[PDB]
RNA sequence: UGCUCCACACAAUAUAGAUGGAUACGAAUAAGGCGUCCUUGUGGCGUCGCUGAACCAUAGCAGGCUAGCAACGGUGCACUUGGCGGAAAGGCCUUGGGUGCUUGCUGGCGAAUUGCAAUGUCAUUUUGCGUGGGGAUAAAUCAUUUGUAUACGACUUAGA
RNA sequence: AAGCGUUCAUAGCGACAUUGCUUUUUGAUUCUUCGAUGUCGGCUCUUCCUAUCAUACCGAAGCAGAAUUCGGUAAGCGUU
């Protein structure tokens, strides 16, 4: 009865989008597009992570799910502010993605001690589940 | 447990060549978790073995060692050039070796 | 050529007796160092003036940056370049924020579409349009459209390594 | 010239449910149900408001956007398929030997079988494809009618009754005989 | 990092494979492919099909048993592909060669182990889409390769068999994700989220 | 006193190269996976990816002797119940009891002098010889013979 | 493509010019062989090329039929 047709939502090159630049000077920033210049180059920043105002190729960008109201053409000034106001860092910070992003670097961080500490506990955490999994 | 491994995985690939002549005095090794020359820069200077073993006995041992040490970085892949006492023997290409942890400065 | 410089390079007449204070010539240039930014300066004065580097001198060498380096605009540019068989003029556009960084793009799309190579190209003048409409070409007009926005599809992710187990996809 | 985003927009009637896969594209109508795959395009179709579906090229070049304006007129064809139908007439000409076309049957297959063209002992079979539907019609002489949901279908079995009667070794400018493509229309437009 | 590396041969282009296998080989890895018959080349069918055409006419002149052999099975295309990037005359070749198995389908012991992809081999991520490939059990089929049928019935019997084993491995992995996620919130599990685990 | 199998005993023999684990859907890639729900769909909603930097495993004289506590689990060893797997199955899933071990938690005893490092030896292949526990009890070739064969070999037949 | 082809350049041709290909002609060269590579033709036998005479399937004509002519794929198979 109805037309059902797969929307196949995509992450969208535009003004406020936010970037997760991977390689450069940055590399692991938050950055906004401000304006695009090509098909594969775009002016981002990210002034409160501290990403300089520069054009940038879109092969050494990750866009995420994140955006936010963003006048085309918008200078650094005028960036922070609506950064701030939308509260990007918080809503990346809250999500999966920058969760395992922290995660790996908290374990790459991890001393010889903490990871033996990791073993114990892992060893007390499973002694429960898998007693979880016999009795139901 | 299990896991005694106080060393680091590695293949013996080729000597130091040309295209046409090779040099058996440097060997080419691939450490086992190294892509790039930074992190090769590492294990400059750590003692590597080649372990094999022999039907006679030498000394109390039918087992064998060849010691080497990284000298430098190799390629854009974290490939090190390597020397060892005597240089190993070509058809250990595609071999095991030992890259162990001493001399340390970490 | 990491990147392109402009120069701007005065010159003037070697002074004589009878005719000291020669008139200051001046020209900008695209090159990669002061070196050949010289070397292109004397190139185009044989093409105008009665003079050459023995009888002529460089009394100012100054790189010149973009008053904004970091705002979109629209440049036309006039190249005028030599073919396998005789010369040519031609207007193109490039969408960038510099002058440099536009004039890198026009000698890549040179080399790439005519095969004229650095050697063969004449820079008769970059321009930037000043308004919209006076933009003649629809691969620069087309991404002059408001609100503008499009995807990207079919994401190529690089590994580090030469064995996956997953089958990655190319979602974006 | 890699045009950014090119667009091209589907028109779907009150009785047609159309549903897309990944890119297999189904049409269902008063008439029956078409199905086609389309995943050599790598098009984009989205729904806007269950009477207009649009289908999008991004990043695409000459070639490219000319295969986004096949697609379509590929599902136009499959919804006037399915609500107006695809209707084909057929006339026969020859000069001397009556040209004799009846359906006849082998093993559930109903071929067209022609005889006596231009005088050929030899017998004429062409398959009729499962989903188009036959018939001789009357008040006009020596015509054959084919229908069926898809054009495709149809136009193909029509191609294939007119090229089996290709006149061999002779000046077919003066041996005109053979049976031709004289209308192509819908089932239900009055 | 693994003691037998099995790649699934299904969706790559067959010289980029080649290119990693050979390499791969002469450092020392054993390596297994599995389903040579999905395989891809880049180029149209026709196109591919020429190329071989013209390998097929290439042979000894006065003794055809003795020439080129023109192997038609899409595993020994692949091989075809390996050998002419490995120096197989040398014994090192020769042992790099005896580290490789390829297979047409997915033969036991191969079909409950884990199979690998190469991301720089997969078409899906190395051709401009739009551009034509072809599929090596057609091409094998098309020049005289008699088992396309035979593995597609045993390929078929296996996914069924093996999706059956997706189908409780799905309930089991749903009953062990549910007792982790019930031990979170606990005291244990708030230290390894503080360590990272 | 020949052969073969099973077990453990000593020697040799080698090693294309163990040093925690080859950790299993299928398809698509202009799409999917996981979970949940409903009217069971080419369905709705949520979630994920953006790499395996994962997951499992992982502490103890190369991992010893011993005391409890919690819990009825985890894992190994043979034995075992039933089913499935012929593409190269030769493996997978089970069932039941027995016997260990447990680092899930709390204790006690031992380790040293390999002297400041020396692979500091822990594997799986092949072969002999031995010991004790089963099992079986042939052919082929030459020579003779045939001519469906044949230069010779070969072939094809017959002979207690 | 100036003309021929009843008219009509290009069905089939095609002047004046001009661009090539081939190595089955003959020239031109003298690099190899003069302590020798047996020399013309024919017979015999195999294979290859295609610039296709025939045979298969076609396209075109100044193709009504017949017989032809031009052209395509094609050397599979023949050519006494
Ligand atoms: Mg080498
Ligand atoms: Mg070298
Ligand atoms: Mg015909
Ligand atoms: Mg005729
Ligand atoms: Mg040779
Ligand atoms: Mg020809």
């Amino acid at each position: 009865t109805d037309s059902i047709v797969k929307a196949s939502n995509w992450r969208l090159v535009e003004v406020g989008r936010v970037v997760l630049i991977k390689k450069g000077q940055s590399a692991g920033k938050l950055a906004a597009i401000v304006e695009i210049i090509d098909q594969k180059k775009v002016l981002i920043d990210g002034p409160k992570a501290g990403v300089p105002r520069q054009a940038i190729n879109l092969g050494q960008v990750v866009l995420t799910p994140l955006t936010f109201a963003l006048p085309r053409g918008a200078r650094t000034a005028t960036v922070s502010k609506k950064w701030a106001a939308a509260a990007v860092c918080e809503k990346w910070a809250a999500s999966s993605w920058a969760k395992k992003i922290a995660q790996r670097e908290r374990r790459a961080a991890l001393t010889d001690f903490e990871r033996f500490q990791v073993m114990v506990l892992r060893k007390q955490k499973r002694y429960t589940v898998k007693k979880a999994l016999a009795k139901a | 447990a299990e896991s005694h491994r106080l060393y680091v995985k590695g293949k013996h690939l080729s000597y130091q060549r040309s295209k046409r002549v090779n040099n058996p005095n440097v060997s080419l090794i691939k450490i086992e978790g190294v892509a790039t020359p930074q992190d090769a820069q590492f294990y400059l200077g750590k003692r590597i073995a080649y372990v094999y073993r022999a039907s006679k006995e030498v000394r109390g041992s039918k087992i064998r060692v060849m010691w080497g040490k990284v000298t430098r970085t190799h390629g854009n892949s974290g490939v090190v050039r390597a020397t060892f006492r005597n240089n190993l023997p070509a058809k250990t290409f595609g071999a095991s070796v030992r890259i162990f942890l001493y001399p340390s400065n970490i | 050529m990491a990147h392109f410089k402009e120069y701007q390079v005065i010159g003037r007449r070697l002074p004589t007796e009878s005719v000291p204070e020669p008139k200051l010539f001046r020209m900008r240039i695209f090159a990669s160092n002061e070196v050949i930014a010289k070397s292109r300066y004397w190139y185009f004065l044989q093409k105008l003036h009665k003079v050459k580097k023995a009888s002529g001198e460089i009394v100012s060498i100054n790189q010149i940056n973009e008053a904004h380096p970091t705002k979109v605009k629209n440049f036309g540019v006039w190249v005028r370049y030599d073919s396998r068989s005789g010369t040519h003029n031609m207007y193109k556009e490039i969408r960038d924020v510099s002058r440099v960084a536009a004039v890198e793009t026009l000698y890549q799309d040179m080399a790439a579409r005519h095969r004229a190579r650095f050697r063969s190209i004449h820079i008769l003048k970059v321009a930037e349009i000043e308004k919209t409409a006076d933009v003649k070409r629809q691969y620069v007009k087309q991404f002059l459209t408001k609100d503008l926005k499009f995807p990207l599809p079919h994401r190529v992710q690089k590994s580090t390594k030469t064995f996956s187990y997953k089958r990655p996809s190319t979602f974006y | 010239m890699k045009y950014i985003q090119t667009e091209q927009q589907i028109e779907v009637p009150e009785g047609v449910t159309v549903s897309i896969k990944s890119r297999i594209v189904k049409v269902v109508g008063p008439r029956g149900t078409l199905t086609k795959n389309l995943k050599h395009i790598d098009v984009t179709f989205t729904k806007v408001n269950n009477q207009l579906i649009k289908v999008a090229v991004h990043n695409g070049g000459r070639k490219h956007v000319a295969a986004l304006r096949t697609v379509k007129s590929l599902v136009d064809n499959m919804i006037t398929g399915v609500t107006k139908g695809y209707k084909y007439k057929m006339r026969y000409v020859y000069a001397h030997f009556p040209i004799n076309v009846n359906i006849v049957e082998k093993d559930g297959a109903k071929f067209i079988e022609v005889r006596n063209f231009l005088g050929d002992k030899k017998i004429r079979n062409v398959p009729v494809r499962d989903g188009v539907t036959i018939e001789f019609s009357t008040n006009v002489k020596d015509e054959i009618v084919l229908s069926g949901n898809s054009v495709e279908d149809v136009s193909q079995n029509a191609a294939d009754l007119q090229q089996i009667c290709r006149v061999r070794n002779k000046d077919i400018r003066k041996f005109l005989d053979g049976i031709y493509v004289s209308h192509k229309g819908f089932i239900t437009e009055d | 990092v693994e003691p037998v590396v099995v790649i699934d041969g299904k969706g790559h282009l067959v010289g980029r494979l080649a290119s990693v296998v050979a390499k791969q080989l002469l450092n020392g890895q054993k390596i297994v492919v599995v389903r040579a018959e999905e395989l891809n080349i880049s180029g149209e069918f026709f196109r591919n099909k020429l190329k071989y055409h013209d390998f097929l006419r290439k042979a000894t002149a006065f003794n055809k048993t003795r020439g080129p052999f023109h192997f038609r099975a899409p595993s020994r295309i692949f091989y075809k592909a390996l050998r002419g990037m490995v120096s197989h005359k040398t014994a090192r070749g020769k042992a790099a060669l005896e580290r490789l198995k390829v297979f047409e389908g997915i033969p036991p012991p191969y079909d409950k182990k884990k199979r690998v992809v190469v991301p720089q081999a997969l078409r899906v991520l190395r051709l401009k889409p739009g551009r034509k490939y072809t599929t090596l059990g057609k091409l094998s089929t098309s020049v005289g390769w008699k088992y396309e049928d035979v593995v597609a019935k045993l390929e078929a019997k296996r996914k069924v068999s093996s999706a059956e084993y997706y189908a409780k491995k799905r309930a089991f992995t749903k009953k062990v994700a549910s007792a982790n996620a019930t031990a979170a919130e606990s005291d244990v599990a708030k230290q390894l989220a503080a360590l990272g685990y």
